[PDB]
């Protein structure tokens, strides 16, 4: 159950990373920093010499979008009786049986297909983080390199 | 005449039939409330309660929060809305854990009769006992009640934010 | 529930039994004292621990002893 | 006016039993009085006895026994206290053998009797890990 | 000034010490 | 109302809130626990000692890391009599602008260090914010060993 | 992500989320039955 | 006096009775134990002494403070 | 917690229990553990803990702030 | 015009036009409900008329002390809230009306406690009814006088426009 | 009026005497309930009916005390923490969120207008505290209009809260002096007794005297 849910989230997040790269490349993703006078001192990051560096407005907007998605998730979590697939296991329910090293090759909108794609997406995220840490570039830079240049163009 | 009498002709209950506990106004007013209104599923009761509660909860957060504005500010409204929604989330978490630890039933008003008729020689507290016969007093009933409270709270908070914005802008 | 013990220093003066507010102690036949009676504690499940029993004990260091133990709605005196 | 004719003429107090004496246990004290004497409830205020059978319900055994101790001042002795579980599970409590606990009755065995004084109790260090 | 790598690996090592702590906590029983 | 004081059945049968209160205050009195032997007592005390030493080492590692990251140890080395040591930075959303300005030290609001760790670490031969980081790393490793 | 964003990422996380989940777990545990 | 009150308000009778036990032992050792057996103040009297001393100390502190302040200025 | 002892807090808690049990819209929520006053030993411990924590905090604040504000 | 409460000394069972001699019990209950509602509303209206005339603290003064003039000066969004509150109250009264043992004007449910009514209870109900009738006449006179003359109660009295 | 020590001493002394006497009245009401109260002679009268619903009275007084204390004192603490955090505009002050005692100011206005309007035969207000001119004798102020602002609102509600808690303690002592759910025969133990025992979780201070003791403490606080 946890593996299936995390795979779904990893696939959706690969989509989100592609969208974020597109937005950064295409002039979206607002510029500047948050207004400390408007949002209090908790948005202030540092004061180098007489200027207050605040949280970037782009980071705030991306956090708001992630808050939208996480709120949807929290609603689905506290909506167990009305959702098709629950987040946790009911008392009595038994965990679906592990798929194994290789899940069954069943194309389409099947449990095995979603399982395999979730595993692939989670492995891709692991590899992306490993490449970014080992080489030292930004995550979006690694995605741009791994797409030839068609993302940050 | 006397307007205070023992409750339901039982002088040993820790209760009294005062012009407030058992008045016709009290009866009707409590019977029109979502918690006791007849003909409502637990999800509907939760939804109505959540709507009303989010609607009046966004008020104090927006008006007196840390980001107030004597004029209308979208940031103040967003802050109040987010605070109200998070408070509703905390209340829903409390409801969920309370229902988890309180009841073990999926269909009430029957199990009581079954154990009053077909005997209840078991570990009790699930077959026997069982406090309350309402549909809200079940694991399924309270879960749907919490779900309705949470969804209705979100919807009512959003509706109240829209109303506040309209009142501050067009008036 | 609390634990109540009776010791053979009992003189059978009945002051403990008539001081118990929850009917825990009673007088039973005995042959160890002049009165021919000794206190007993057969209903310690109703013992509340108020220790009125040993406030009425005339013997030197008591013949009824109350040892507070596990709590119960009866022993906690909870009307609710 | 009241559910049962044998109830004392009490106007009801917000000091009676609660939800506990509907799902855990309740206590009932019964007695017969020659006169409709006015007595004080263990919970609230003044109630009036019935010239005959009287029945009162309480949430604690101590409340019933306090009422019974008050009844002794009215020269009432036949009062009896019962314990009622959530269903009608009646158990006679106070006059357990028909004789008050202060009076010795044959057929009672000593419970909790130690054949020594206090000084004969074992040392706590010898009562470790049992 | 310490780098992001220095803080990150210290956080990762702290996580490992956390999993060792719950294992000790659970082994000391409920 | 059950299963919290796993070590005491007498408390677990308490129908009141006293069970929760007494469950906290009797958790470390191992000699009074249900089904208790001396061997289990000494073994549990031994494991608790290990966890405690791990906690101490983690606390010291945290002090070292926060001095290395948000402190002014390197600046304090060059002027120990004028520079005030910094314990750690502050991030509190309740601050006003005035509180931020008053607590502002160098780059972020921070707390002066009154533990004397700056002088102690300077005396034993620490001159870099990378020496403190090494100490924090080593102490977390030691905490892992003890756990 | 700079190092100075770590306080704003962690302090709310710890000081609000950890109380919530810890309260949930502790309440569930101490309200269990047998 | 206000701080003195807290000895009676915070403590209990058993400790003082058991301390008086050792003091009485010393007196008996020196053959100077009084015939009137010394007993610690009853629980109610301990509370009464505590509250009386607390009131006296607090009211006297406010009394001196008010009088000195309002006479000086 | 030190001056006021139990017994005075058990009856008040009983009144609160009655109030909760006899009020609509809140009867739907009931406790699992019966609320009772803190025990005598627990009350002594809690009062001692408050006394000690307040003592330590107020003196630490005083000593630190006085030294800092007096000696520059 | 029955054994109903509300018969006083000056005119016992005052039905000169015989409205009640032919009506059934349901119509008479409706008549009593209407009379009691009118009386209560009129008592409130008379008290408000006078108090507003010599005291209008709300709305930062303003809201001219003459009634029937402040009626057109309230923000008209406070009128809506008063209307909605009255509507909710009367919805609750309608819900009360279907409770068993309901009595025409009894929204407190005194029938639950008052079986075998006394003379004091009947006298107090008659007192309420008579005060309501006097207030109905008084408020009708107030509105008519303010319409024809243009001055309020204590203003017309003070000048002497009688 | 110009002898400030005399005025301060007289006020403080008389308020202290009043508080002590009020606590004594509560104590002797409890003593009457324990000793001289006859249940038979008071069947269904006011005293009986008050005892019959003592729970409701004490529970609602408890709620009122919590409400008043929470509000008054927590507004004080909110002001303190807003000032400590450098947020001066978030206080419950006059130059901030303002709680004007409008009801008391209305009364003050009514009194300063009384001479010639409601007291037509008066030449001056009863007290210059309600308003008027500054009265000085030998360059020392005798009386002067006492302005009421948000500071007086908070302290007046503090007074109300402390008085309510003292009333709560004393009324709980008087009403529960004869019996309770804990001790159904508390009247048989007398007015002055330390406890009933360590049982029932602990029955300290259940007397009615132990309520005049706590009420003395709270009267000291309030005064
Ligand atoms: C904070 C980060 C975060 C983010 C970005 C998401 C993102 C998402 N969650 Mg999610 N979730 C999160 C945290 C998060 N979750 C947590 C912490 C929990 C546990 C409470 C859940 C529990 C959860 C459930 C139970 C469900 C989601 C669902 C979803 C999807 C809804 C988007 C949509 O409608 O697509 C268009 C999306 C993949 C839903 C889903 O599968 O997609 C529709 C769904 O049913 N989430
Ligand atoms: C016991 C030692 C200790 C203590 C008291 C603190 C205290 C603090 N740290 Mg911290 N920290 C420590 C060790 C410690 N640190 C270590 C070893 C590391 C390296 C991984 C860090 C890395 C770190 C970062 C990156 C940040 C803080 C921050 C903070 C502050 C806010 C709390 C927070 O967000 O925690 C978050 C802490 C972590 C993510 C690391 C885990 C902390 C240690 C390893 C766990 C110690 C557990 C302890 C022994 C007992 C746990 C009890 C629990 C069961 C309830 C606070 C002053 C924040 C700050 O400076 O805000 C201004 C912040 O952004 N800490
Ligand atoms: C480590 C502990 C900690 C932390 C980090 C915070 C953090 C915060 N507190 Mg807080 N608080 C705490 C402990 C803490 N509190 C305790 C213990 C108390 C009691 C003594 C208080 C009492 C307190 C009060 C009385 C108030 C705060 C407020 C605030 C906010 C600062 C004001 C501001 O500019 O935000 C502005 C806030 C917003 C723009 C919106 C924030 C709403 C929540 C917090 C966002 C959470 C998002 C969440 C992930 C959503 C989940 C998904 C959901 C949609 C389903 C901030 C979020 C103020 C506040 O904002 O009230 C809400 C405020 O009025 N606190
Ligand atoms: C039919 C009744 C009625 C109506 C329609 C009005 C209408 C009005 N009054 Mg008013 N008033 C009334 C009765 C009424 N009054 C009574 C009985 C009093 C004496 C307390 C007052 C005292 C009063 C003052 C002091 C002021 C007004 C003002 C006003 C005007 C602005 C609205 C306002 O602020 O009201 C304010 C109303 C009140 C403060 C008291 C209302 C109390 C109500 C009538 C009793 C409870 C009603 C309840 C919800 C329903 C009954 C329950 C049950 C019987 C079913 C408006 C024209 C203001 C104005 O501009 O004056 C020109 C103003 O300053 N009124
Ligand atoms: C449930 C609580 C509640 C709330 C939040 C409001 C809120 C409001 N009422 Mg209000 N009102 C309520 C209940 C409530 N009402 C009830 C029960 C009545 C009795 C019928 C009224 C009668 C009433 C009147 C008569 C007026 C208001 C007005 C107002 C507005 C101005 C209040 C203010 O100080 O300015 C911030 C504001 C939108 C005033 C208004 O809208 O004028 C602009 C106005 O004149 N109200
Ligand atoms: C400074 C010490 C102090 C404080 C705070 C209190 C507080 C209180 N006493 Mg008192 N008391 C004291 C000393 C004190 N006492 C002493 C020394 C004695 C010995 C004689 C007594 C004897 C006594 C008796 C005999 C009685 C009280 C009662 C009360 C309560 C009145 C109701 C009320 O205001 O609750 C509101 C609570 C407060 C005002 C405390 C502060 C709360 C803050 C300001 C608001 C909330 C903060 C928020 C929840 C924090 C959340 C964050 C957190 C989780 C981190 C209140 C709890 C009465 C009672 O039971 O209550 C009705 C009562 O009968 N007290
Ligand atoms: C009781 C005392 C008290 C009160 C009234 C307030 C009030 C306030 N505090 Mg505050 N505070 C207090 C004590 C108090 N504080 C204490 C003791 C501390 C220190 C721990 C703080 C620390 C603190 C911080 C750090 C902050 C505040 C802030 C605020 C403001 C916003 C709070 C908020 O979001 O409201 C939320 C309110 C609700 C969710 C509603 C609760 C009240 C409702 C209306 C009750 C309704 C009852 C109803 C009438 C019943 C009848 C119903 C009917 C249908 C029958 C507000 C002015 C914030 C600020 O900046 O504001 C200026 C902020 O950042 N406070
Ligand atoms: C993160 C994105 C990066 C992009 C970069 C910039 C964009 C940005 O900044 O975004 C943030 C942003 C907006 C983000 C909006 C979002 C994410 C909305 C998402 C809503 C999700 C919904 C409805 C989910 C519904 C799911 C359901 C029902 C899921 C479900 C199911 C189904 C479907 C399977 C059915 C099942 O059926 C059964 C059986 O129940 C139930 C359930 C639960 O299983 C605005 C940002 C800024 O406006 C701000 C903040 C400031 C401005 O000045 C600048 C900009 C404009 C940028
Ligand atoms: C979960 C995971 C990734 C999850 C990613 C998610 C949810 C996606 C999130 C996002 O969409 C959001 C939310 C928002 C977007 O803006 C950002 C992203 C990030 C895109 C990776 C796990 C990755 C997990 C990995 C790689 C696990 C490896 C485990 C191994 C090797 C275990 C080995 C052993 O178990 C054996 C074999 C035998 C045992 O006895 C011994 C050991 C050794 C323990
Ligand atoms: C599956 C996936 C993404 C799936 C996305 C899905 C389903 C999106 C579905 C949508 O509905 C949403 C959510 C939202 C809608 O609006 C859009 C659509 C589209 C409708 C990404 C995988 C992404 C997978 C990736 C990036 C994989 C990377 C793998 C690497 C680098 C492997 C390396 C190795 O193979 C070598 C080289 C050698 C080996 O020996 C060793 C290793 C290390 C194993
Ligand atoms: C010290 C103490 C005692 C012992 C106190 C005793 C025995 C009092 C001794 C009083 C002496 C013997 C007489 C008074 C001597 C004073 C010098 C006279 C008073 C001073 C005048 C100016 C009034 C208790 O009995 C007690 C009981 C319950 C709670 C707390 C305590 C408690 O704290």
């Amino acid at each position: 159950k946890a593996e299936r849910w995390n795979g779904r989230h990893a696939m959706f997040g690969w989509i989100v990373l592609l969208a974020t790269g597109y937005a950064q490349a295409h002039g979206l993703l607002p510029e500047g920093g948050m207004d400390a006078k408007e949002w209090g001192t908790w948005v202030i990051v540092s004061t180098t010499n007489g200027e207050q560096v605040t949280i970037p407005a782009a980071r705030a907007a991306i956090a708001i979008g992630h808050l939208h998605f996480g709120a949807v998730g929290v609603f689905a979590a506290y909506s167990k009786n009305s959702v098709k697939d629950r987040l946790l296991l009911e008392p009595g329910e038994k965990d679906e049986a592990p798929a194994g090293l290789f899940p069954a090759l069943r194309p389409g909108l099947t449990k095995e297909a979603e399982m395999l794609n979730g595993r692939v997406a989670m492995l891709g995220l692991v590899a992306l983080v490993a490449v970014s840490a080992a080489t030292g570039q930004d995550i979006l830079s690694v995605i741009d390199q791994g797409l030839g240049g068609l993302l940050l163009k | 005449v006397s307007f205070i009498k023992p409750y339901r002709q039982d002088p040993f209950v820790g209760h009294l039939a005062t012009p407030i506990t058992t008045s016709a106004f009290t009866r009707a007013y409590l019977k029109v409330l979502p918690a006791y209104r007849p003909g409502l599923t637990p999800l509907s009761r939760g939804a109505e309660i959540g709507f009303t509660h989010g609607y009046f909860l966004i008020g104090p957060f927006y008006t007196y929060g840390p980001l107030r504005s004597v004029e209308f500010s979208l940031t103040s409204l967003a802050a109040g809305l987010l605070a109200a929604i998070t408070l509703l989330l905390i209340l829903t978490v409390g409801l969920s854990i309370y229902g988890q630890v309180t009841y073990d039933v999926y269909d009430n008003a029957l199990i009581v009769k079954l154990v009053r008729q077909m005997v209840g020689s078991e570990r009790t507290q699930d077959l026997p006992q069982i406090k309350g016969t309402s549909e809200l007093d079940t694991v399924l009933g309270w879960q749907k009640f919490s779900e309705g409270f949470f969804s209705g709270g979100l919807i009512g908070s959003i509706v109240a934010a829209v109303g506040i914005a309209l009142y501050s802008t067009y008036l | 529930s609390h634990t109540v013990k009776i010791y053979d220093t009992c003189i059978g003066c009945t002051q403990c039994v008539r001081a118990c507010p929850t009917d825990v102690l009673e007088m039973v036949p005995w042959d160890g004292c002049k009165a021919g009676q000794i206190a007993s504690a057969p209903r310690t499940e109703d013992c509340v621990g108020c220790k009125r029993c040993e406030t009425a004990c005339p013997t030197d260091f008591l013949s009824v002893r109350v040892y507070l133990g596990g709590e119960t709605t009866r022993s906690l005196g909870l009307a609710y | 006016k009241l559910k049962q004719s044998d109830f004392p003429k009490f106007e009801g107090s917000t000091g009676g039993w609660l939800s506990a004496a509907k799902n855990e246990e309740k206590y009932v004290i019964i007695w017969t009085s020659k006169d409709a004497s006015l007595f004080e409830m263990p919970t609230g205020g003044t109630a009036k006895m019935n010239a005959g059978n009287n029945v009162a319900y309480f949430a604690r055994k101590e409340q019933c026994l306090a009422l019974g101790s008050q009844l002794r001042g009215f020269k009432i002795t036949n009062y009896k206290i019962f314990r009622i579980y959530p269903p009608l599970d009646i158990t006679l409590l106070h006059p357990f053998d028909g004789v008050f606990p202060e009076k010795v009755n044959q057929g009672r065995s000593p419970v909790g009797k130690r054949d020594a004084s206090i000084g004969g109790n074992p040392n706590p260090a010898s009562l470790k890990f049992q | 000034m310490i780098y992001d790598s220095q803080v990150y690996i210290a956080l990762v090592i702290a996580v490992v010490a956390s999993v060792l702590a719950i294992r000790l906590g659970a082994t000391l029983y409920n | 109302v059950y299963k919290f004081p796993k070590f005491s059945k007498a408390l677990a049968e308490d129908p009141s809130t006293r069970r929760i209160w007494y469950g906290i205050a009797t958790a470390h009195d191992f000699e009074s626990h249900d089904a208790m032997t001396e061997s289990k007592l000494y073994q549990k005390i031994f494991a608790s000692h290990f966890g405690h030493i791990a906690i101490i080492f983690l606390w010291t590692a945290g002090n070292l890391f926060h001095v290395a990251w948000q402190g002014n140890f390197e600046a304090w080395i060059l002027n120990p009599l004028k520079v005030r040591p910094i314990a750690h930075a502050i991030w509190d959303p309740h601050f006003g602008q005035a509180a931020y300005k008053a607590f502002l030290k160098t780059s972020s609001p921070a707390n002066l260090a009154l533990s004397g760790v700056y002088e102690w670490w300077y005396t034993i031969g620490m001159r870099t914010n990378n020496d403190l980081y090494q100490g924090s790393f080593f102490l977390i490793l030691l905490s892992s060993l003890l756990l | 992500m700079s190092l100075d964003l770590l306080p704003s990422f962690f302090v709310p996380l710890v000081g609000l989320v950890l109380p919530l989940f810890s309260i949930i777990g502790l309440f569930l545990y101490i309200e269990k039955e047998n | 006096i206000w701080a003195f009150s807290l000895m009676f308000l915070f403590s209990g009778r058993g400790y003082w009775q058991e301390l008086i036990e050792s003091i009485v032992w010393a007196h008996n050792k020196l053959k100077v134990a009084p015939s009137i057996q010394p007993r610690a103040l009853s629980i109610t009297q301990g509370r009464a002494v505590g509250v009386a001393h607390y009131l006296l100390g607090g009211i006297g502190t406010t009394w001196a403070f008010f009088l000195a302040r309002i006479i000086s200025v | 917690f030190l001056i006021s002892w139990r017994g005075y807090w058990q009856e008040l808690i009983e009144t609160i229990v009655w109030a909760h049990e006899r009020t609509p819209l809140a009867n739907l929520v009931r406790w699992k553990d019966k609320p009772v006053a803190l025990s005598i030993v627990q009350a002594r411990l809690v009062g001692l803990a408050h006394f000690t924590i307040g003592y330590v905090l107020t003196y630490a604040a005083f000593v630190i702030a006085s030294t800092i504000g007096k000696l520059g | 015009l029955d054994g109903m409460i509300g018969s006083s000394a000056p005119f016992k069972n005052f039905d000169p036009l015989g409205f009640a001699a032919k009506a059934d019990q349901k119509t008479l209950n409706k008549y009593r409900e209407s009379e009691l509602k009118h009386g209560r509303v009129a008592m409130l209206a008379v008290l408000g008329w006078i108090v507003q005339e010599f005291w209008h603290p709300l709305y930062d003064g303003k809201l001219s002390s003459n009634p029937l003039k402040a009626l057109t000066e309230v923000p008209l969004i406070g009128w809506a809230q008063i209307f909605v509150a009255i509507n909710v109250i009367e919805y609750l009264q309608n819900k009360i009306k279907e409770l068993p043992g309901y009595r025409p004007g009894d929204y407190l449910g005194t029938w639950e406690w008052v079986e075998q009514s006394d003379e004091g209870w009947d006298s107090y109900q008659t007192k309420e009814l008579n005060n309501g009738r006097l207030a109905m006449v008084a408020i009708a006179g107030l509105i008519v006088q303010d319409l024809i003359t243009g001055q309020a109660a204590l203003e017309q009295i003070t000048a002497g426009n009688t | 009026a110009i002898d400030y020590p005399t005025q301060l001493s007289l006020f403080t002394h008389h308020v202290w005497i009043g508080g002590f006497c009020i606590v004594g009245g509560a104590a002797h009401g409890a003593i009457f309930f324990v000793r001289d109260y006859n249940a038979a002679n008071n069947y269904n009268n006011l005293i009986d009916r008050v005892i019959r619903h003592r729970d409701a009275i004490i529970s609602h007084l408890n709620w009122v005390c919590i409400f008043l204390g929470c509000h008054s004192f927590g507004l004080y603490v909110h002001n303190d923490t807003m000032r400590a955090l450098g947020r001066s505009q978030d206080l419950f002050s006059d130059n901030a969120i303002a709680l004007k005692p409008i009801f008391a100011q209305f009364i003050q206005n009514l009194h300063t207008l009384a001479p010639g309007s409601t007291a037509p035969n008066a030449l001056t207000t009863v007290s210059y505290a309600f308003g008027g001119d500054v009265i000085s004798v030998g360059s020392k102020i005798a009386m002067m209009p006492i302005s009421l602002g948000t500071a007086d609102f908070l302290v007046h509600h503090i007074h109300a809260f402390t008085i309510h808690v003292t009333v709560l303690i004393l009324l709980k002592g008087v009403l529960y002096s004869r019996n309770s759910r804990l001790i159904p025969d508390k009247a048989n133990l007398g007015f002055r007794f330390p406890c009933d025992g360590p049982g029932r979780g602990g029955t300290c201070q259940v007397s009615a005297w132990d309520h005049v003791f706590l009420g003395l403490f709270w009267m000291y606080n309030s005064i």
